[PDB]
RNA sequence: AAUCGUACCGCAAACCAACACAGGUUAGUUAUUGUAAAGGCUGUAUAAAACCAGGAUAAAGGAACUCGGCAAAAUAGGUUAUGUUUUCG
């Protein structure tokens, strides 16, 4: 239920970024007439979080991230508003808390970015150029682009086989042990139960 | 008045480094919205007092930039809902001092100063405020002179929705 | 308390309270709580617990002192507190 | 270092080095009990109970 | 004879009620039958030691007979054999009572936040409530 | 199938140090990518002296300090064509 800002031009987000709140009074009113009249302004919009705050936030990543898996190229924040948009309608309202929810994306591996190559660090800090983003189909462990992700993994499974040898010459293990621990008691059967239940209804 | 000091913001240092200083100010600051009267020593009461008016100054604002900043003070979900509503609506026509501090003698144990901490407009109040708007005599030379100085000077109450939002929403129904 | 317990006494043996003077008042010592505290280096040091008596005697018409204390109202809070009532409207004239 | 932690405990240790089972299997032991018994202490030996 | 005891009063298990043996304040595996509060005498007792922690799936465990398959034939590494088996035993005692206080906890949280939830929505419905009043009266 | 141990403290205000002592004290287990589940714990009232202790920042100069680069600071890490010394590793 995306409610729209004062100007009635886009919807709010919830995120700590966004400064316009949401316009809530009976009858539509434009800015101008009560902002400078005097009047309280809580009693026409709504500058709190909603109930829901933490689980829209989710919500709205699924919808980015599905639009990406869909896509075939890397492409601009504008083109990804703009397709999530005319999917499913005016739900989202600025560039900015798309990329917020890239950024997430981003430190768990649910997302990558293409970055240009600049001949020198200031040129780097400086460009404008707006930034390619693209999504994995399943969360991995490495960074970057599909091609740098097979990069990485080749270096990584040198080290491992080097790691292994090295401990099984100097008398160690080659792979490291543990002790499973039990982790099922009486409050976890009645879990499975409620479970049931549930999938059952 | 509150004392003035050499450090960022003129606060007080409440014995205390500037990480915890600021954990212990939040705290009684929502406690005073809930319950209105709080006793303490005399140097919590002082800088809760001066905290206190500028949290009020957020209520009134009615932004989302003055809620996002409350937000990370008040401590409680059911005190905040209550600065923006109730208390938004109690202070329009005051301009300042919503809050008052009465000196209330010694303690017995360490016998340090103790003080009251009271809101200034409810029931309960431990005193009567003066009105927030001050009435002027009409044959009086206070309001030939506001006229020359203030032409916009407010002698009553306003009302919630002025005449103009009134007209407006008449001429659109 | 000592001094309340002493008027009462001297009501009791037919006195004016309001001519009443203090006129000798000393201390006395009591029995102590002896006791021993660790210092460093294994000395010890003396920790100790006092005692003492007290004795007022309220007389009639004895030789006094002038000093005098100046008395002043407290606080007004509730009904009896009619600041709001000031007209601020005299200030604003010459 | 810090002095004065010469005595650790140890129940075996104490029975077996001043126990009267030890006492009793010497004759310098017996003659230590007889000088006791003259002076009268209560208690012979840090291994004694009822 | 019952495997496992069922009947337990609860709140003395999470700790806010107190036992049938005050004095005792961290039951053994084979105190906590005679500390629970709903303790009779013509109940019968039960064949195994289990805490109220386990689970019911642990009726069907049989560790001495496994044991009795792996002893060692020598009396030396028998000895200490026997001794990592005795100190396997215990501590599953208190993986069972880690689980236990971890579930307990996110059921807690869920509940908490879902009652947080619900009081914003009931005092963001009132005030719409009294905004449109007002409107309304003003015309 | 009898007999003895089962409470409470146990990196500690309950054990060894005369103390509610910044010291000493064995083994077994648990969460955590850049963090960290369970559980556990909690400080008389203020501040805009000198001076002392433990930190932070500092113009221009950079060992001129001092018995002595004491203390403090410092790109500290990895791979190198070539050269030197070897008991040839
Ligand atoms: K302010
Ligand atoms: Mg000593
Ligand atoms: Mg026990
Ligand atoms: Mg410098
Ligand atoms: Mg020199």
């Amino acid at each position: 239920r995306p409610a729209l800002t004062p100007s009635f031009s886009r919807v709010s987000d919830p995120w700590t970024g966004e400064k316009e709140a949401k316009y809530a009074a009976p009858y539509r009113i434009p800015e101008e007439v009560w902002k400078n009249s005097g009047a309280p302004k809580i009693l026409f919009q709504d500058p709190w979080n909603s109930p829901d705050y933490d689980e829209v936030r989710k919500k709205h990543a699924v919808l980015v991230h599905d639009y990406l898996k869909q896509q075939s190229q890397p492409i601009n924040v504008q083109t990804i508003l703009e397709g999530v948009n005319k999917t499913h309608g005016l739900v989202l309202g600025t560039i900015e808390y798309v990329t917020s929810l890239l950024e997430n994306m981003l430190w768990h591996d649910m997302a990558y970015v293409v970055k240009p190559v600049f001949s020198s660090p200031r040129k780097a800090k400086l460009s404008k150029i707006p930034l390619l983003y693209g999504a994995n189909k399943y969360q991995q462990v490495f960074r970057g682009t599909p091609k740098e992700v097979a990069e990485r993994y080749e270096a990584a499974r040198a080290k491992h086989i080097k790691v292994a040898f090295t401990r099984l010459r100097t008398s160690k293990t080659p792979q490291p042990f543990r002790r499973r621990t039990d982790e099922y008691s009486h409050v976890q059967a009645s879990q499975s139960a409620l479970g049931l239940a549930a999938a059952a209804a | 008045t509150v004392k003035r000091f050499l450090r960022p913001g003129g606060w007080n240092r409440l014995n205390r480094p500037v990480k915890e200083r600021l954990a212990l100010i939040k705290n009684m600051a929502t406690q005073l919205v809930e319950k209105e009267r709080i006793r303490t020593t005399l140097s919590k009461a002082k800088n809760l007092q001066r905290y206190g008016d500028k949290l009020i100054t957020l209520g009134k604002a009615g932004t989302r930039e003055s809620w996002l900043k409350a937000n990370d003070i008040v401590r409680t979900d059911r005190e905040l809902h209550k600065l923006f509503t109730t208390l938004a609506l109690r202070y329009k026509d005051r301009q300042g001092g919503y809050v008052r501090l009465i000196r209330a003698g010694f303690r017995r144990g360490d016998a340090a100063p103790v003080a009251i901490v009271e809101l200034v407009d409810r029931e309960g109040e431990l005193r009567q405020a003066r009105p927030a708007v001050t009435p002027v005599p009409k044959f009086s030379v206070m309001r030939w002179v506001k006229q020359q100085l203030d032409p916009k000077f407010i002698s009553e109450p306003a009302p919630l929705l002025p005449p103009l939002v009134r007209d407006y929403l008449k001429e659109q129904n | 308390e000592g001094l309340e317990h002493a008027r009462k006494d001297a009501e009791e043996k037919g006195l004016d309270p309001k001519k009443l003077v203090v006129s000798t008042v000393y201390t006395a010592k009591g029995k102590y709580l002896r006791g021993f505290q660790p210092m460093g280096k294994g000395f010890a040091g003396r920790k100790t617990t006092r005692k003492t008596h007290l004795r007022i005697v309220l007389r009639e018409n004895a030789s006094v002192l002038p000093f005098a204390a100046q008395v002043v109202s407290p606080s007004r809070v509730g009904g009896a507190s009619q600041k709001h009532l000031r007209d601020i409207s005299v200030r604003y004239t010459v | 270092m810090k002095r004065g932690m010469t005595y650790q405990p140890s129940r075996k240790k104490r029975i077996n080095k001043h126990g009267m089972e030890k006492r009793l299997g010497t004759e310098d032991g017996r003659l230590t009990i007889l000088r006791r018994l003259e002076k009268g202490r209560w208690r012979l030996t840090v291994d004694m109970f009822r | 004879r019952p495997i496992m005891h069922k009947n337990w009063d609860w709140e003395f298990v999470v700790g806010a009620k107190a036992g049938r043996k005050p004095a005792i304040q961290r039951p053994k595996p084979h105190q906590w039958y005679y500390c629970n509060p709903k303790y009779s005498a013509e109940d019968p007792l039960p064949t195994k030691i289990f805490p109220p922690h386990a689970p019911p799936t642990a009726e069907s465990l049989d560790d001495w007979a496994k044991f009795r398959k792996l002893c060692p034939k020598d009396p030396v590494e028998a000895k200490k054999f026997r001794k990592h088996f005795v100190r396997f035993l215990n501590q599953r005692n208190y993986d069972w009572r880690t689980a236990f206080e971890r579930g307990l906890a996110k059921e807690v949280a869920v509940a908490k936040a879902a009652q947080r939830a619900e009081d914003e929505t009931k005092r963001q419905e009132a005030w719409h409530a009294y905004r449109t009043a007002v409107f309304e009266s003003a015309l």
